[PDB]
């Protein structure tokens, strides 16, 4: 998933895309691929 | 041969041009610099 | 190419690192990448 | 069909006996040609 991101792939925003773009970009990916395991944690915690 | 084209066609014509089976370098297009404003969207023209 | 020893890559582009091996897999011929479930790179073909 | 300047055919060359209509039968089709063109298409008519 892209979370809004211009992309799913890490590197093809790191490589097309400038610092100040990537930055803004990347956040997106990290942000949403962050609170994504924070569900699935939880999910374990619980069901564990 | 795009940009050493004699006229260009008005804006409500134009001519999509394939280039391909071939290699495109993009410093000639690029650091050649006459070039008033080079904007690039996504990529990041070193990049190419 | 080295093969079966750990290397960084690009093909067409598409890039990663990877242990590049031979396979079975049998594309269909208009093909290029494979994947698996993750857009995981998974099997590729020699460009050349 | 055509995408957004693109073009497609598909096929299949396959045997049958029935006279009046479709052997009820599932196939896939995999792609002959691919033509990135540009035209676009509203109508159309066979030959014969
Ligand atoms: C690379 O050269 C080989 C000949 O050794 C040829 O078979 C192959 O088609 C070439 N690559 C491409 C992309 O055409």
């Amino acid at each position: 998933s892209n979370f809004g991101a211009i992309s799913s792939v890490l590197n093809d925003i790191l490589s097309r895309l400038d610092p100040p773009e990537a930055e803004v970009q990347i956040d997106r990916l990290i942000t949403g691929r962050l609170q994504s395991l924070q569900t699935y944690v939880t999910q374990q915690l619980i069901r564990a | 041969e795009v940009f050493n084209a004699t006229r260009f066609a008005s804006v409500y014509a134009w001519n999509r041009k394939r280039i391909s089976n071939c290699v495109a370098d993009y410093s000639v297009l690029y650091n050649s610099a006459s070039f008033s404003t080079f904007k690039c969207y996504g990529v990041s023209p070193t990049k190419l | 190419l080295v093969k079966n020893k750990c290397v960084n890559f690009n093909f067409n582009g598409l890039t990663g690192t990877g242990v590049l091996t031979e396979s079975n897999k049998k594309f269909l011929p208009f093909q290029q990448f494979g994947r698996d479930i993750a857009d995981t790179t998974d099997a590729v073909r020699d460009p050349q | 069909k055509n995408i957004d300047g693109y073009f497609k055919i598909y096929s299949k060359h396959t045997p049958i006996n029935l006279v009046r209509d479709l052997p009820q039968g599932f196939s896939a089709l995999e792609p002959l040609v691919d033509l990135p063109i540009g035209i676009n298409i509203t109508r159309f008519q066979t030959l014969l």
